[PDB]
């Protein structure tokens, strides 16, 4: 049992430099009369599920919302049970 | 590991995929047997960059003595196949 | 004691009247039976000794050496079976005769109750070894090797004989029991100094002491495999046994006569160990490691304390077994490759895995991994030396580190890495070789369970 | 089932052998198994004797 | 001698770890610095605290190494952090496990590393000891936070920098369960063990407010 | 900490030496000098076998806390009042040590001031 | 690796080797892809500003200052592919490589398993046995007198011939045998 | 002993809902535990016993005389 | 300009920093060509011996034999007693012995004097 | 042997040696498992200076911190029964000089 | 256990506290010990009873060997080899017995240190004092004799010690 | 009697059984890693009891 499923490559025309930091790199290079020939080779790194980033603080607070809600519920139950 | 057993068709497809993203060469003109200097009008620095892109794509390094004489996509595919022991 | 001596003598007619194709089988079986019989000597007392007769006696210092001597003969026969295949029947019988005569001389030497008798057999052990080295040795250096092994020995032992007869004209006896019970102090005098030197140098040269050790690498690298086994396992310990016996009449001179040798040993063990770091021959490396271990034994005997003597006995037994195993492994490589150079045959763990396991166990034992009896002897000697002077630890400590290094070096060069491409004649290991290694290594790990058997008479 | 045989052959048999060896051979000799003395606090009572350890000196308690 | 050896060890190893690019090397230098901190604790005559730190470090350092090995296997035996980019979303369980382990290593309050590291820092702060060793311990704590940040930032937060053939896969029950047991350990074991052991030292009940917060501030 | 700066950058003799403290008689300040009271006796403190460093003036609270810990075993958070009591007693011990430090420092200040006034009167 | 080396490297080969090394180390310094793209385009622009120069002396004066500048700023810990000579898995599978001739020493009870494999192996052995006798003479007549000048080997030129010295290249163990 | 996931080649890899929910659950567990412990045991961080001011103690309790007696 | 690299015994000069590779002369090219020629001859000999189906033995290497012989057995016949060898032998073989003798003798004299004066405190020293 | 070309087809790839070529007198000293002489990014003298300076500075600073320790503004810890005379060593037949502790 | 003499290996009365549960939570330790008893102690005890009854079916004895006293080295002539042999054997037996006495005292000391817990420094004074005395006596008797020790060398050491003591006593008396 | 010592020795002893079985048939199959893992888990569970006794 191994992975022989005939994976097919996506279309190469899909990758475009627009909307990526590679576009800004191209603009800075054109400010000096240069060009980036390999730009479209890296575009897939900013295209799909990789298009959105998370901050360091956001990474640390990965499950803070649900934990905070559970803590509020638990402390409310503790208050409503002790006060009896 | 769990690495799928890549084939000659996969190697050729990936080589052509990387070459078609090189905006210096026209995707209509190139083929498997299209030469680098004469058929596509490229330089030696362009060939070095193409070899580096191949190395980045396939995750292994081609030594310079071997890399300097790989002038077609077909010979790139053959080199990768011989290095990685591809049957079909 | 004749219950062991007579069957060993009967080995000779049994060998000579045997069939042409049955010499090895009969010799091995009856040598194993003699070893089983000699196992009964291990029942010792905390009292004086096992004084069988006026001529022979046994002690808990002599019993383990006798057991090792009787056990080594079948292993030597197994090791010699291979390279003596194309030899005529008469010469094979002569080889077995030399081995039997060596065993007989050693047996008697360990149990002799008289110093002169001990000297005669201690020298009689030379002739079979010299014949074995110079007749069935492989290279042309063997002749020179033999000469060295002879003259060094004799150069040390001719003065001893003189001293011995001198002693018998003064005390009236050379019997060891009387000598022990009637011991008298040695006054500090030039005559006494030279008597001390005469009594000590013959045993120093056969340990061998550093600076007097030049014969040993020659003899061990030029000898056949059985000769190397018997030289490293038993013949080196003759000097230790002799010094243990004779130091009872040398006090209190040893308190200050021991200084030149102690230094020569304590520094020497460093040098030889470092020599093992840069060696291109396996047998030469194993021989130099033997020199280092015997330097430690020399220190133990010169310190003259109970812990020193216990450690020296244990280390003698352990080194005998370990060095014999290492020589057998090197020879099993040589018979395939015919070179005796460390870096020729490489990456052998891939081609011979079980032999690689044997190599690992032998290297671990030579490295003195606890609780092996090698480490027991080493640690007892080190503790006694620390009591002698706290500074000694430095040198001792250094030796330990160096030893491990070269041991693992020998294991890594031959077993690990990539195999040599052009060497395509490495056949699977035979049952004979595997059984040889197993019969070397199982007694060591069994002896670690009852160390009191090999701790000598001061336990 | 496999867990049952594993628990029988790899836990129960070794613990039986070790408990027998400790209870009937090791403790047959003195000082082989030496226990740290149990701690005694005021107000405790002893099974062997039955006396009551006196309480402390009623220290002034506040906060 | 033990105090000075531990202090110099922890400082030097954290300093070396701060610029490493192999992830296993970073974790190994972290282990060495933690061992130096243990020796510092021994030097100030707090052996039971050192034992407690050993017990907590076991949990969270082993789980950190397992997360690193998971990443290495998922990226085709690639160990350099230059060649791993956005893994926060690509493999979430490893991300949460490594985040919790890094928080436990840096002494986040009420986690497993809190109950040993915070007490060790307090004990070194209030003791008759070398000023240099104390300063080196504090700087080493800061550097511990720094290299944990380095691992997280270069392994999980950016854009992907691995080869195009994506073989990322976490879905193996063996890996998940093995990581999860030590995750639960590195969350609760400090509390359980600290509350279930007898007191073996005099506590540091009263302290200046800035001295009580020093570990958190430097982290 | 500021006392380190005061002793190491300022006048060393102006501040106490922690190793050689105290240097002044206990009765120098006021003659009352009430003695410290110990509750746990030698025998029960040996029977509880605390430690030679836990065998201090707060040992009775430690003994009570250990009794609670042993008695309510499965509920490891059952007895927290006695933990608080032991911690409070240790806090009071530390405050007494701080008071000793301060008293020695002020006595050193006053002794040096006496020496300066006497030197001024002698020079005048 | 596969290609035979020459007696020396020309100026062009040295320049290209510097270009590859400098780009790799710049990538090791610039971790992110867009930063690397920008600085690699800048390095390409810096590299070909002297592309059209004609004289050898100054062109060699360049590529010397370039080597010195590279060695000053060479990133002491550059990225290495894991299988490359400095990588973390360089010779990892070297211990699983076993030579083919070991199969000749298998017990008949072992060769009884896999009969088809050993039949094919016998076919290969007989092919090698004939081809060797042809190859020795082919190499003998194709070599210049005085010995070879370069360790490059010729192909087969006849119909049934095989390339000389082919056995130990064709029967390589594998890249990942186990 | 897992399930089959094919490679993607330059696209985000396929994810199971199980691993997502497990990771979110464990992160939420860690944060809830931290919040609960801070709510219940706050003295472990901020301290319980105030630090006295040494200069604020009166000379009466420190045994200091007005620089004339002894 | 950039700070210069200074080679040492244990950190040698890079090939890209060798001025000798930038001083190209026809004689240098001829030397390189003939070095490659002799390497190619040796490689051809080895590969002819290595690919031979008939051969079933370790290939003998004269260079390895020369190395082992030079390291072991060619030493003494080429030894000549010179001031340098004599001085180095005397130092390296005699100095350590007397150094360690002095150290150990001083230590044991100190210990013996302490024992004779009775101020050593050998309590519990039972095993020696 | 470590600075030999790793991309060449050596006859002995692990040792990076060719059959028939002269062997260095000290080959066993340089076998890639032992001392190597490969060029380093930083010069040997600079590395030696930096390492020695760091070690010497750390030793000097540890000695300085030994002379200038850190402590808290407290007096010595007080122990009840003659500074635990009986529990620390003992000798209960000597009647030690009593040490009494000051309550403030 | 009757297998050893309680006076030679003394032990304190071993007073242990009584269970005083303070809460209603059942502790797992008691239940674990009950299941341990049921699952381990009973079968082991039954096997032991079977083996003990089998041993009782076949009862036989062995004895401690008693040794007569012989004249010591202090009453042997210079060259009378038989008397020196007997005295040497007797001295060696006495040496072994003294070694075992030291071993017994050391075992006492180690057991005390383990048993007393945190108060071992004060509660093991008697064992330390006994070991100090026995160690001093053993060191006086047998230290520095060497590997080739004998009764004659021990007698010489004792004679030199007595000469030194007599000289010191005469010097102190004639002070 | 006092299961503490028996439990403590049993943990270390049953840690050694797979080493003895390393020459048996289980070592030549693919169930050996699970065998060792199960043995270690059982040893952990057993060793949890003397910790409870000390606690
Ligand atoms: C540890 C507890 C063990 C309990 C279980 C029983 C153990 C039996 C051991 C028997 C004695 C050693 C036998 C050596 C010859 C092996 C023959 C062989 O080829 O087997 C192949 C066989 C089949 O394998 P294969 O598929 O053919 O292998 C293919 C390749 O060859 C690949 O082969 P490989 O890679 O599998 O190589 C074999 C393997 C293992 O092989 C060996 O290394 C054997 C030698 C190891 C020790 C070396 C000497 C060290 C000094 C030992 C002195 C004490 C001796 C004790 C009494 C021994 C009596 C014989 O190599 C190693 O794993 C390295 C071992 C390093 C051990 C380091 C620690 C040693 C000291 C441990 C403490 C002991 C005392 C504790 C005291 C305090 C607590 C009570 O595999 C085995 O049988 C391996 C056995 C497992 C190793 C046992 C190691 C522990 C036992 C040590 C000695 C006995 C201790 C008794 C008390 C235990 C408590
Ligand atoms: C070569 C590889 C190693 C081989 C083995 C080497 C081991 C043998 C070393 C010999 C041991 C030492 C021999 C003598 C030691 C006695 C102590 C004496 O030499 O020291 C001083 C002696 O002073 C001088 O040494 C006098 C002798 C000087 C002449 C001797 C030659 C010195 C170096 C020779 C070395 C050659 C060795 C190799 C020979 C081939 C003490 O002063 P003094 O109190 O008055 O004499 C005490 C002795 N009494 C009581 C009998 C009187
Ligand atoms: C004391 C040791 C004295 C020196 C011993 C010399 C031993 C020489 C023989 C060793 C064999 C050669 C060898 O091992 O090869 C060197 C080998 C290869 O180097 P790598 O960097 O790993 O290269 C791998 C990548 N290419 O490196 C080594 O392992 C050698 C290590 C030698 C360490 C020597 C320095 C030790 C100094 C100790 C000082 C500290 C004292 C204690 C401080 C604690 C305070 C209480
Ligand atoms: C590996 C090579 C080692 C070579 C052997 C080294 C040992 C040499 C030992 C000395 C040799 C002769 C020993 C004498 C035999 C002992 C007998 C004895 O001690 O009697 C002495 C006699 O002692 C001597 O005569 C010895 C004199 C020496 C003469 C021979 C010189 C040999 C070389 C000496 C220097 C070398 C010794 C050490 C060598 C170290 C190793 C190289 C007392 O004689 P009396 O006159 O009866 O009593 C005195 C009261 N009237
Ligand atoms: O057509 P091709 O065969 O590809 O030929 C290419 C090229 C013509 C450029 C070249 O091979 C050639 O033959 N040039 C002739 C002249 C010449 O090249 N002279 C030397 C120029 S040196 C140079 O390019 C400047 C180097 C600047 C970069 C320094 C690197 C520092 C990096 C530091 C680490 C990050």
């Amino acid at each position: 049992e191994h992975g022989h499923s005939k994976m097919e490559l996506p279309d190469y025309k899909q990758w475009k430099i627009e909307g990526t930091p590679l576009e800004t790199v191209q603009e800075k290079l054109a400010a000096r009369g240069l060009r980036d020939p390999w730009g479209r080779n890296e575009a897939w790194r900013y295209s799909g599920g990789f298009a959105n980033n998370v901050s360091f603080v956001g990474a640390l607070l990965k499950g803070f919302k649900w934990g905070f809600a559970a803590f509020v519920v638990a402390v409310g139950a503790e208050y409503y049970l002790e006060s009896q | 590991s769990d690495a799928p057993p890549l084939t000659l068709e996969a190697i050729k497809d990936r080589v052509l995929y990387v070459l078609k993203l090189y905006d210096k060469i026209d995707p209509e003109k190139l083929s498997v047997n299209s030469h680098f200097m004469k058929d596509l009008g490229l330089d030696s620095l362009d060939q070095v960059e193409i070899i580096m892109a191949m190395e980045d794509e396939f995750g292994f390094e081609i030594p310079d003595i071997d890399a300097e004489k790989l002038m077609c996509p077909q010979e790139i595919v053959d080199y990768i196949a011989d290095k990685k022991d591809v049957y079909e | 004691m004749l219950k062991i001596i007579i069957p060993t003598t009967m080995l000779l007619p049994m060998t000579w009247m045997s069939k042409h194709n049955m010499i090895w089988i009969n010799a091995t079986v009856h040598s194993l039976l003699i070893s089983l019989i000699s196992l009964s000597l291990l029942n010792q007392l905390g009292e004086n000794s096992l004084n069988f007769s006026l001529t022979f006696f046994s002690d808990s210092l002599s019993a383990p050496l006798l057991v090792l001597t009787t056990w080594l003969l079948p292993l030597m026969l197994m090791a010699s079976q291979s390279h003596l295949s194309k030899e005529t029947t008469t010469r094979k019988k002569l080889y077995i005769t030399m081995l039997i005569l060596l065993q007989l001389f050693l047996i008697m030497t360990f149990t002799a109750t008289e110093l002169i008798l001990f000297y005669i057999l201690f020298e009689a052990t030379l002739v079979p070894t010299l014949i074995i080295i110079t007749r069935w040795g492989n290279q042309t250096e063997r002749l020179n090797a033999g000469l060295y092994f002879l003259f060094y020995t004799l150069a040390g032992s001719l003065p001893l004989l003189v001293a011995l007869v001198y002693i018998q004209n003064t005390t009236g006896s050379l019997n060891f029991l009387i000598i022990h019970y009637w011991s008298h102090p040695l006054s500090n005098s030039w005559s006494n100094i030279f008597m001390w030197l005469a009594c000590i140098m013959a045993f120093m040269v056969k340990m061998p002491l550093y600076g007097l050790h030049l014969w040993l690498p020659k003899a061990h690298v030029e000898a056949p495999i059985a000769g190397s086994m018997v030289l490293a396992a038993v013949l080196l310990k003759l000097g230790g046994y002799g010094m243990m016996r004779i130091t009872t009449i040398l006090n209190p001179l040893t308190n200050y006569m021991a200084y030149p040798f102690l230094m020569l040993s304590m520094w020497g063990m460093i040098m030889t160990s470092s020599i093992c770091l840069r060696q291109t021959d396996l047998k030469s490396l194993i021989a130099y490691s033997s020199v280092s271990h015997m330097a430690l034994v020399i220190v133990a005997i010169m310190i003259q304390t109970p812990w020193s003597f216990m450690g020296a006995t244990a280390l003698m037994i352990a080194h005998g077994l370990t060095s014999s195993m290492l020589f057998c492994l090197a020879n099993t490589n040589y018979e395939r490759v015919h070179s005796r150079t460390m870096i020729l045959a490489r990456g052998l763990q891939t081609l011979l895995p079980l032999m690689a396991t044997w190599w690992l166990v032998a290297s671990l034992t030579n490295l003195a991994l606890p609780p092996s009896i090698n480490l027991i002897g080493e640690l007892f000697i080190i503790t006694a030396s620390f009591s002698w002077s706290n500074i000694t630890i430095i040198l001792m400590g250094m030796n330990m580190m160096i030893t491990a290094l070269y041991s693992l070096y020998m294991l890594i060069t031959t077993q690990r890495g990539k195999y040599t491409h052009h060497i395509n004649n490495i056949k699977p290991s035979f049952t004979r070789e595997n059984a040889l290694m197993a019969l070397h290594i199982l007694p060591l790990l069994l002896l670690t369970l009852n160390p009191k058997m090999i701790l000598g008479p001061l336990y | 089932y496999r867990h049952s045989i594993f628990a029988v052959t790899h836990v129960l048999i070794p613990v039986w052998i070790i408990h027998y060896y400790l209870k009937y051979h090791v403790t047959a000799k003195p000082y082989t198994v030496v226990e740290r003395k149990p701690r005694i606090f005021p107000g405790d009572t002893i099974l062997e004797t039955g006396e009551v350890i006196p309480l402390m000196k009623e220290f002034p308690d506040q906060h | 001698m033990t105090l000075c050896l531990g202090a110099i060890t922890t400082l030097f190893t954290a300093l070396c770890a701060i610029t490493q690019n192999d992830i296993k090397k970073i974790v190994a230098f972290s282990t060495s610095s933690q061992l130096g901190l243990m020796m510092v604790t021994i030097g100030i005559n707090q052996p039971h605290l050192a034992f407690l730190h050993i017990c907590m470090h076991a949990f969270f350092k082993a789980m950190l190494f397992m997360c690193s090995g998971s990443i290495i296997h998922s990226l085709n035996d690639e160990q350099d952090i230059r060649k791993m980019g956005g893994l926060y979303k690509a493999m979430p369980f490893t991300t949460t496990a490594l985040i919790i382990g890094s928080l436990a290593l840096t002494g986040m309050p009420y986690l497993t590393g809190f109950y040993s590291k915070d007490l060790i820092i307090e004990a070194v702060n209030m003791s008759y000891t070398n000023a240099w060793a104390l300063l080196m311990t504090l700087i080493a704590t800061s550097l511990t936070a720094a290299y944990s940040t380095r691992i997280i930032f270069f392994a999980f937060l950016g854009k992907p920098r691995f080869p195009p053939l994506v073989l990322i896969n976490e879905n193996n029950p063996l890996l998940i369960n093995s990581i999860k047991r030590l995750l639960i350990g590195s969350i609760f074991a400090g509390f359980i063990i600290s509350n279930n052991i007898p007191p073996m030292t005099v506590p540091n009940t009263t302290m200046p407010l800035y001295m009580k917060m020093t570990a958190l501030i430097v982290t | 900490g500021a006392h380190l700066a005061r002793r190491y950058l300022g006048d060393a003799s102006k501040e106490p030496d922690p190793l050689r403290m105290p240097t002044f008689p206990p009765d120098y300040g006021f003659p009352e000098r009430k003695e410290r009271e110990m509750v746990a006796t030698q025998q029960e403190m040996n029977d509880a076998q605390l430690m030679l460093q836990q065998r201090d003036y707060c040992a009775h609270y430690l003994i009570q806390l250990l009794k609670c810990k042993r008695d309510s075993f499965p509920n490891f958070l059952a007895c927290k009042h006695e933990q608080h009591d032991w911690d409070y007693c240790e806090h009071l011990d530390y405050v007494k040590r701080m008071k000793e430090f301060e008293r020695e420092r002020r006595l050193l200040q006053r002794k040096k001031r006496r020496e300066q006034r006497e030197a001024e009167m002698a020079r005048g | 690796a596969f290609s035979a080396p020459a007696a020396y490297l020309t100026h062009q080969q040295k320049v290209l080797r510097l270009y590859k090394r400098a780009l790799r180390h710049l990538e090791s310094w610039c971790v992110h892809r867009d930063k690397y793209r920008y600085f690699a385009c800048l390095m390409r622009a810096r590299f070909d500003e002297h592309k059209n120069e004609k004289d050898m002396v100054k062109a060699t004066q360049l590529l010397r200052q370039a080597e010195e500048e590279f060695w000053y700023g060479q990133h002491p810990q550059p990225y290495i592919f894991p299988e490359s000579p400095g990588g973390t898995s360089y010779e990892r599978y070297e211990c699983y490589k076993v030579p083919e001739w070991c199969l000749d020493d298998w017990h008949p009870s072992e060769k009884a398993m896999y009969p088809d494999y050993f039949a094919k192996r016998e076919q290969w052995k007989r092919l090698r046995r004939e081809s060797w006798e042809r190859e020795v003479k082919q190499l003998q007549e194709e070599t210049p007198p005085g010995g070879p000048r370069t360790e490059a080997l010729p192909p087969a030129r006849k119909e049934g011939d095989l390339p000389p010295l082919w056995w130990h290249i064709v029967t390589r163990p594998r890249e990942r045998p186990m | 002993g897992g399930v089959h996931i094919e490679p993607r080649y330059r696209q985000f890899p396929q994810l199971t809902r199980s691993q997502l929910i497990q990771a979110e659950f464990f992160s939420a567990t860690m944060w809830f535990w931290i919040l609960w412990r801070f709510w219940h045991d706050s003295d472990a961080v901020l301290g319980h016993f105030p630090y006295p001011d040494p200069s604020q103690w009166t000379d009466e309790e420190l045994g200091i005389l007005p620089d004339d007696e002894d | 300009s950039f700070p210069k690299y200074k080679p040492s015994r244990l950190a040698t000069l890079p090939a890209t920093l060798d001025p000798a590779e930038y001083d190209i002369s026809p004689e240098t090219r001829k030397a390189q060509a003939e070095r490659l020629a002799i390497r190619s001859r040796l490689k051809r000999e080895y590969l002819l011996q290595y690919n031979d189906p008939n051969r079933l033995g370790v290939i003998e290497d004269p260079a390895l034999i020369r190395w082992t012989y030079a390291r072991s057995a060619n030493i003494y016949p080429n030894f000549r007693p010179t001031p340098k060898t004599s001085l180095l032998g005397a130092l390296f073989g005699i100095g350590p012995l007397f150094f360690w003798y002095y150290v150990f003798k001083t230590d044991r004299d100190k210990k013996e004097k302490l024992i004779q004066e009775g101020k050593l405190d050998q309590t519990f020293n039972i095993s020696y | 042997q470590q600075e030999r070309d790793p991309w060449y087809d050596w006859d002995h790839p692990d040792l990076r040696l060719n059959w028939g070529e002269p062997i260095h007198w000290d080959l066993d000293m340089y076998i890639r498992n032992r001392v190597d002489t490969s060029p380093t990014p930083v010069s040997w003298n600079t590395m030696c200076k930096h390492l020695f300076g760091f070690v010497a500075f750390m030793l000097f600073m540890f000695w300085v911190g030994e002379i200038y320790p850190s402590y808290q503004p407290v007096g010595p810890k007080q122990y009840p029964y003659n500074d635990l005379y009986l529990e620390r060593g003992g000798d209960p037949t000597k009647e030690p000089e009593p040490v009494v502790h000051y309550e403030i | 256990p009757d297998s050893w003499d309680k006076d030679v290996y003394p032990e304190p009365p071993r007073r242990t506290p009584a269970p005083a549960p303070q809460t209603s939570l059942p502790n797992p330790v008691t239940y674990l010990t009950k299941i341990f008893d049921l699952l381990v102690d009973r079968p082991v005890t039954l096997a032991r009873e079977f083996i003990e009854q089998q041993h009782a079916k076949n009862r036989y004895y062995y004895y401690h060997r008693e040794f007569r006293r012989v004249p010591d080295i202090t009453e042997c002539e210079e060259k009378d080899i038989l008397c020196m042999f007997e005295a040497e054997m007797q001295w060696r037996r006495d040496y072994k017995v003294d070694q075992e006495i030291v071993n017994i005292i050391q075992e006492r000391l180690k057991a005390c240190q383990q048993r007393e817990g945190e108060s071992y420094r004060q509660n093991c004074a008697k064992e330390l004092e006994q070991f100090t005395q026995v160690s001093k006596a053993f060191q006086d008797r047998y230290s520095d004799l060497g590997a080739h020790y004998s009764a004659r060398k021990c007698l010489a050491k004792q004679k030199q010690r007595m000469l030194a003591e007599r000289k010191a006593a005469k010097e102190a008396a004639a002070a | 009697m006092n299961p503490f010592a028996s439990l403590t020795l049993t943990t270390l002893t049953i840690l050694t059984i797979p080493i003895m079985m390393s020459n048996s048939n289980i070592y030549k199959t693919n169930l050996y890693p699970n065998y060792v893992k199960t043995t270690v888990s059982y040893a952990f569970t057993l060793s949890l009891v003397p910790l409870l006794m000390f606690m």
